[PDB]
């Protein structure tokens, strides 16, 4: 079964991680970009995009970080089965 | 079309329809009369 | 976008809010990529087109949803002859898939009555949009008097394409393209639907619903990925 | 933060016929008619600059835009022909069956004049001329298997070639883009990394991996062409695929799951040459154009459009800022954005950068099928690629100091990089002089040193590997290096990516496809004879851009022009200061250096990789002499140019002939150009003088007054014809020999 296994937890685990981390400002998001030092301001958004979300959570943030988050997740799963860990 | 018919009037479009139809005439004459050296 | 009814979908941004105003169809705010923008609009992407082109597409779909899968329902309830309980890619529209014999004529005859048939209703609803009111006008055998059109192209009217001349009133016709709409945009993803579950499963619509219900869990996306 | 959009205006231009009529139209100088004959080709070489014929910005991206369009269409039409010859004017079918043995050819002549002896004997029972481009072992590599498919393409070749006019008449005067539109350069290269390399390198791995790996696995079984199962048979029946890649019997479930390593059947790591057919593994070549697709489509979604997300190009080259240099990258985002001619300098820079790089890549890296083997065929694509590599880079330093000339303005630059560039241009030229002539001295003398002490019989004092020794210590070790990169530090390759660092040969058709190439003594003095003709070619293009402007000469030289032909002869005299001229000279340096590159590839390929594999060995085509000959310029003249046009000047009387005659005809264009390099027009106006008497004597005489061509179309006129003449030289030198002999 491939729920459950460690492939699946991994790729659940990776994606969660980067929404969880976008959502609670912990990473950048469409409202806030990063300046040179690596820090979190304002942006300027040309479609600004209506969400009904307290903070501003758009569609757009889930692609963004659905997509990040995929691409550490297939990357730490092939990565494991590499070096003999999974 | 008064206008098509004098672009095709230009000297570069005459000179190719031109050199065309001559090389045309020069070609099938020697396809009829192969290697021609002598009048004869 | 979001699935239902609602003031604004998910993708609705506050870019299109400028230009949605709720005067189309189905008008709820999406557009993400803002391609009904009015300014600067040029070539065959501007309102007029795009939203005449949906309604076109709708009305196609909405056939096609409908008659790809209504042979293999009638035929499961035995109401047609089970020579004709053909899925909708094995009609004949790609033969290599599977080609049905037993039409009148071979399916490049067909083809050409088609090509003709379609040529006078295509390039005559053209000629309305280009010139509205146009085909009302030269001599078609006396039709001209139902192709005068009522100035939106894709909702000519008229005593033909309106028979029983439902949505009298401004507030019910606004209600009926709504529902057109909707419906409409429902078989354009229900068609995409027919072409995708096709090639990952080789089975017709019906096929794919009687299966899921028998076991929901074994039966699906996720599980067809492997066979 | 204005939003990216489409934006176009209606109907900007009327289509007519009006302006055909009316040459010169595009200009208000020549609009007026000609009088003199210097009209006539002012009307030629003005129609394509855009930017002098009007100030607009938006005009003239609007012509770039359209002028591209046609670009594409000629090229569609010049791709459907190669793919219709092919189907009906080729042996491409009994190719395939004896590939080893049968001359690719795609072109017949008629019988007319006698010139059907050109009609050669290449096999199958079919007489053409044999062709070096190519075609065949793409074809073969694609899956293509009759002459039916070969024509279809042709067909949808037409049909592209008619979708790229129409775009153009419809975006230049039906829809044509703002001026806004075409300055969005982070949307473009989103499209352009993600969309066009992104999703084509995707699209052509889905045909490898379901049409090209299926046939050319069953081809190289020895199955025959025509009981191999059609394509799309291939895609249909997943049954048929697993018999040839069990991986497929798991569908796609593996990529889903991450199981990857499923699909180690198709998608290898293999390395190395395939031993059947001497070139590339086509599962390496499948999982290399999947690997490059995410890794484009991932630089796809790296610059900022309409969603907050994304990087700011203007920010980047702000924020990188250095002690050393002043405000920095500060107003290149305002020049890149508002200059075509600056950008065109940076893509035909690295454009032809890229095609060089391309012929040093294909030739060690066979990736066709039968392409090694095929010696002509090697020959001449590494030549053609490098001749296009050439001639753009000197395009971008054309257009580089066209930029310097019109679209630079002080007040945007000050401080900055390209600033500081010019505030020290005479240390740059003045640097960069020196290392050229410190080249010439140390490559080229060391060639004139091996020659004389070998005509005074002290060959003990040359430069040689029997003699004083110049081992390239450095690249012999880069060579052991990748030799034994699988070992260590590529530890899941099997083979090396070439058979070039080392290894053993790999014989197709008992001829050497590749095999390791040695660097001596010769190989050291060739190739810094490369780095003196590259810098110098460096010191002309840069020299005319960084004193494009202004000089301690002529101070002015901008408010001049780009292309003048002097400012008189005072101070001593001024001719050739613009930088046009630079381009001109840069174009015989170029054509110097690149001489020597395709001479060098020749030479050591023959002599050293290229022969037939016998029981005792490998004997090559020159027998190794490369090693003990190239290290005197006598060697050159007598053992490449003297022994090797050979076959060129046999050539009459045989289906080679054509050569032999192009051969003294590109001696004969070569040696008229010099009429017009070493003349000036000052003569030939006087002389069309008295030629103009005798019409006027015979009230023959033109209305359109006749003119010596003026002296910058003089120099034009001079290397156009100088590097056609060149280049065909050893073009027809090259075929006939490889042919002849390969
Ligand atoms: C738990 C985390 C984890 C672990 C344990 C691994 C482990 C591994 N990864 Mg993975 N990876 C991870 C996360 C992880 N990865 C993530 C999050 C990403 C996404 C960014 C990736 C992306 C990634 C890629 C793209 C690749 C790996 C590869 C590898 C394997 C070989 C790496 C190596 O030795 O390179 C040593 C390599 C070098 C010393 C070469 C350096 C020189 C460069 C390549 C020259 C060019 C530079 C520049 C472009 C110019 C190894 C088993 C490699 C693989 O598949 O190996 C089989 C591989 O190609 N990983
Ligand atoms: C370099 C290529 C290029 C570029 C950058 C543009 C750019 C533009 N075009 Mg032009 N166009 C091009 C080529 C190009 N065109 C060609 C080759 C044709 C002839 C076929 C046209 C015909 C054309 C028309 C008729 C119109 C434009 C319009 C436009 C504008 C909007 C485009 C848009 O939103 O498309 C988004 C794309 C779509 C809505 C259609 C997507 C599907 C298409 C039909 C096929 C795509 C195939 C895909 C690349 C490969 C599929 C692979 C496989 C699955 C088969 C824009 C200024 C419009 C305009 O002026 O707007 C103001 C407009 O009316 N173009
Ligand atoms: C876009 C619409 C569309 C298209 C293109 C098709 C196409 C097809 N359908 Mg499908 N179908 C559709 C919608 C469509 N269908 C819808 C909406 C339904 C649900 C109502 C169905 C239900 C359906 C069934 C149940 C069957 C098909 C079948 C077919 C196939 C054979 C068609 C045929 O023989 O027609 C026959 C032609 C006609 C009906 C038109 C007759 C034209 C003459 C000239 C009219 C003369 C009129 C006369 C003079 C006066 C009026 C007389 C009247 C009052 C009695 C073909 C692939 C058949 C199939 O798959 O067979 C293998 C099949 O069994 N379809
Ligand atoms: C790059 C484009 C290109 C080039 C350089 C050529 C060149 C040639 N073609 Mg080809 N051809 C092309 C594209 C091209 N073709 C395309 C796109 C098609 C598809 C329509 C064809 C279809 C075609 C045919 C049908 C024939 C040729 C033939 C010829 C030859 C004689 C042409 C001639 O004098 O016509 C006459 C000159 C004028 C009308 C002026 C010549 C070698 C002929 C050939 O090789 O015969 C043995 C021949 O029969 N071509
Ligand atoms: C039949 C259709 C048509 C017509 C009537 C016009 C009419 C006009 N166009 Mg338009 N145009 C068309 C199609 C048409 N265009 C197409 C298909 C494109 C896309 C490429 C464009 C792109 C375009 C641009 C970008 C511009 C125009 C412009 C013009 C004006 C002057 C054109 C002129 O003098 O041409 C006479 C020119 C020629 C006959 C040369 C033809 C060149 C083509 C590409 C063939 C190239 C062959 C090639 C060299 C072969 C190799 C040669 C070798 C063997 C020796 C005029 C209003 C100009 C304008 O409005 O300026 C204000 C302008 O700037 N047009
Ligand atoms: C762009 C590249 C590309 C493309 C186009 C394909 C295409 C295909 N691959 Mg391949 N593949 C690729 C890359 C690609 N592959 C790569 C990179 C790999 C390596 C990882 C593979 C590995 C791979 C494997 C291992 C397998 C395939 C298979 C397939 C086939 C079935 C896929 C499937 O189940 O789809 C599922 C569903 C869809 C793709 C959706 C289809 C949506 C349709 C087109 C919508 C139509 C809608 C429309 C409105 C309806 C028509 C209406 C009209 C008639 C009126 C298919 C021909 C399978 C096969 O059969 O191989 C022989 C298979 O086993 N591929
Ligand atoms: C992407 C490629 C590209 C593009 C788009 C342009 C575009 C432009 N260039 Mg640039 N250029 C390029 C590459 C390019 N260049 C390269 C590679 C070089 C190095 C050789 C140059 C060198 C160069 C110079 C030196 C100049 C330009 C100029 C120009 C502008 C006017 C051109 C014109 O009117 O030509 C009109 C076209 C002709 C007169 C036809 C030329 C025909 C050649 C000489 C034929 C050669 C032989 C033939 C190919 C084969 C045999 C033929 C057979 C009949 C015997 C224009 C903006 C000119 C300008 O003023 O820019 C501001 C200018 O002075 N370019
Ligand atoms: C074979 C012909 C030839 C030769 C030998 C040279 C030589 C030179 N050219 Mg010239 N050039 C030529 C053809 C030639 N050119 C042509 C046809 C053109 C027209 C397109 C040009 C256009 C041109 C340009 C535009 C430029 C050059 C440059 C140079 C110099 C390159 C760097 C240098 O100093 O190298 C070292 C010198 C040599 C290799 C010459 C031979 C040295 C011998 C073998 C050794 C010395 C002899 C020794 C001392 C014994 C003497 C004894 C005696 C006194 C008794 C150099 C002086 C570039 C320059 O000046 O760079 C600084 C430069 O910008 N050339
Ligand atoms: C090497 C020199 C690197 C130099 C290097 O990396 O310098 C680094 C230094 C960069 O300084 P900054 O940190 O202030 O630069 C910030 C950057 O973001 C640019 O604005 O560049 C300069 O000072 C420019 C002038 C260098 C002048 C170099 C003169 C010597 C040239 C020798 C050429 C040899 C070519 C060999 C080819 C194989
Ligand atoms: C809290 C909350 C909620 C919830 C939510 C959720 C639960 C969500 C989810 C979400 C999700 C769950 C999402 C996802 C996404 C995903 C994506 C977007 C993906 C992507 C991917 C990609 C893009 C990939 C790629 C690739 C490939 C294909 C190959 C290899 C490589 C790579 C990896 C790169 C709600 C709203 C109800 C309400 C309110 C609150
Ligand atoms: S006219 Fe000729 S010789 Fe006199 S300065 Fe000008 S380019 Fe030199």
């Amino acid at each position: 079964g491939f729920i459950g296994s460690s492939t699946n937890l991994i790729m659940v685990a990776s994606t969660t991680a980067t929404l969880a981390a976008a959502r609670f400002g912990l990473a950048p998001t469409v409202k806030k970009n990063t300046t040179a030092g690596l820090k979190l301001v304002d942006s300027k958004n040309s479609a600004g995009v209506i969400s009904n979300d307290p903070a501003g959570f758009t569609i757009v943030d889930v692609l963004a970080m659905g997509a990040a988050g995929h691409g550490l997740g297939v990357g730490i799963v092939l990565g494991l089965k590499g070096i003999g860990a999974l | 079309m008064k206008d098509f018919t004098t672009y095709l009037s230009t000297a570069p479009v005459i000179a190719t329809i031109w050199f065309t139809f001559t090389a045309g005439l020069l070609i099938e004459i020697n396809r009829y009369f192969p290697d021609p050296l002598v009048f004869s | 976008v979001d699935r239902s009814k609602d003031q604004l979908y998910v993708g609705a941004s506050q870019s299109s809010l400028a230009y949605l105003d709720g005067s189309l169809p189905g008008d709820f705010g999406f557009d993400p990529l803002g391609l009904l923008d009015p300014v600067n609009s040029g070539g065959f992407i501007e309102p007029k087109w795009l939203q005449y082109s949906e309604v076109i597409h709708a009305r196609w779909a909405m056939l096609g949803a409908a008659g790809c899968i209504a042979p293999e329902v009638l035929g499961a309830a035995g109401l047609i002859p089970d020579a004709t309980n053909i899925k909708w890619f094995e009609s004949g529209v790609i033969p290599p898939a599977g080609s049905y014999n037993g039409y009148w004529a071979d399916p490049y005859t067909i083809f050409f009555v088609e090509i003709v048939a379609m040529q006078f209703a295509e390039l005559r609803r053209l000629q309305d949009f280009r010139y509205p009111g146009s085909m009302g006008q030269q001599y078609f055998l006396g039709l001209e008097a139902i192709f005068k059109g009522s100035g939106d192209a894709a909702y000519p009217g008229g005593p033909f394409f309106n028979l029983f001349n439902l949505g009298k009133t401004e507030a019910a016709m606004k209600e009926l393209k709504l529902k057109e709409i909707k419906n409409g945009r429902l078989a354009m993803l229900a068609m995409l639907g027919y072409g995708a579950q096709a090639v990952m499963t080789g089975k017709g619509p019906f096929q794919n619903l009687v299966e899921h219900l028998a076991d929901p869990v074994n039966n699906n996306i996720l599980t067809n990925f492997a066979g | 933060a204005k939003k990216v959009k489409i934006a176009v205006d209606r109907n900007p231009v009327e289509t007519s016929f009006e302006k055909w009529a009316k040459p010169g139209h595009f200009s208000r100088t020549l609009s007026k008619g000609p009088n003199t004959t210097t009209w006539i080709w002012n009307l030629h070489a003005d129609a394509h600059d855009f930017d002098s014929h009007t100030s607009d910005l938006e005009e003239i991206s609007r012509k770039v835009f359209s002028a591209h369009f046609g670009q594409l269409g000629i090229i569609f039409i010049w791709l459907s022909g190669m793919y219709f010859h092919g189907a009906r004017f080729s042996n491409y079918e009994a190719w395939l069956s004896d590939p080893t043995h049968i001359k690719p050819s795609a072109q017949v002549v008629w019988p007319i004049v006698g010139q059907e002896i050109l009609n050669g004997d290449v096999g199958g029972g079919f007489q053409g001329i044999q062709i070096t481009s190519g075609f065949f072992q793409l074809w073969r590599a694609s899956g293509i298997t009759s002459e039916l498919q070969l024509y279809t393409t042709a067909i949808g070749g037409l049909v592209m070639a008619a979708a790229m006019f129409f775009a153009g008449w419809f975006h230049y005067h039906k829809a044509a883009p703002k001026l806004e539109w075409f300055q969005n350069v982070e949307s473009m290269l989103n499209h352009h990394l993600g969309g066009l390399l992104g999703l084509g390198s995707l699209a052509w791995a889905g045909h490898q991996i379901h049409v090209s790996l299926p046939v050319n696995k069953l081809l190289d079984a020895g199955v025959d062409p025509k009981e191999i199962p059609l394509p799309h048979d291939l895609l249909l029946n997943r049954a048929i695929m697993a018999d040839l890649y069990p991986s497929f019997a798991k569908g796609i479930a593996p990529f889903f799951t991450l199981n990857w390593s499923e699909y180690s059947d198709f998608l290898t790591f293999k390395g190395g040459l395939n031993p059947v057919t001497g070139g590339l593994w086509l599962s390496d070549t499948a999982h290399h154009h999947v690997a490059i697709a995410v890794l484009f489509l991932v630089a796809g979604h790296m610059y900022r459009t309409n969603w907050g997300i994304g990087h700011s190009m203007k920010e980047i080259l702000e924020a990188h800022r250095g002690p050393f240099t002043g405000e920095g990258h500060v107003g290149l985002y305002e020049i890149l954005t508002t200059s075509w001619h600056a950008q065109l300098a940076i893509n035909l820079a690295l454009f032809g950068s890229l095609s060089i790089i391309v012929a040093h890549h294909m030739y060690a890296m066979p990736p066709y099928p039968y392409l090694a083997t095929d010696y002509g065929t090697q020959l001449s694509l590494f030549t053609h690629h490098t001749w296009i590599g050439g001639f753009c880079i000197v395009g971008a330093g054309a257009h580089a100091a066209i930029f310097m000339v019109r679209d630079y303005d002080p007040t945007n630059n000050y401080n900055n990089l390209l600033d500081r560039v010019i505030r020290h241009r005479d240390a740059i030229i003045s640097h960069l002089n020196w290392v050229c002539i410190f080249l010439g001295f140390h490559s080229f003398g060391l060639y004139i040193h091996n020659d004389t002490m070998s005509a005074l019989g002290r060959p003990q004092d040359m430069f040689s590997d029997t003699a004083i020794q110049l081992q390239p210590v450095f690249a012999q070790w880069i060579q052991n290096t990748h030799f034994l990169a699988p070992q260590l530090t590529a530890p899941n390759a099997l083979a090396a990516t070439s058979l070039t660092w080392g290894g053993d040969l790999v014989a197709v058709g008992g001829k050497v496809a590749m095999m390791p190439i040695s660097l001596g003594t010769s190989d050291f003095m060739v190739h810094h004879i490369h780095a003196f003709t590259i810098h110098v070619t460096v010191l002309i293009l840069l020299k005319g851009v960084l004193f494009a402007r202004s000089s301690r000469l002529i101070p002015d030289k901008a408010n001049l022009g780009f292309r003048f032909p002097c400012d008189g002869p005072g101070r001593g005299g001024t001719c050739q200061v613009s930088a046009w001229d630079h381009v001109f000279l840069g174009l015989f340096w170029m054509y110097n250096s690149l001489s020597i590159v395709i001479f060098h590839f020749s030479w050591k390929m023959q002599s050293d990789v290229w022969g037939t594999v016998t029981a005792s060995g490998v004997s090559h085509i020159t027998g190794g002499n490369f090693a003990q000959s190239a290290n005197t310029i006598n060697g050159w003249l007598r053992d490449f140019l003297w022994a090797q046009s050979s076959q060129v000047i046999q050539s009459y009387g045989s289906a080679l002939s054509a050569y032999g005659l192009i051969f003294l005809g590109a001696h004969f264009v070569w040696a008229f150009s010099l009429m017009f390099l070493f003349s000036g027009r000052g003569y030939w106006q006087e002389l069309i003088e008295s030629i103009v008497w005798a019409h006027n004597k015979l009230k023959v005489a033109p209305a359109i007054q006749p003119r010596a061509l003026s002296i910058t179309q003089g120099r034009a006129v001079g290397v156009a014809h100088y590097l056609l003449g060149g280049i065909a030289t050893t073009w027809s030198f090259f075929l006939a020999r490889i042919i002849s002999v390969g």
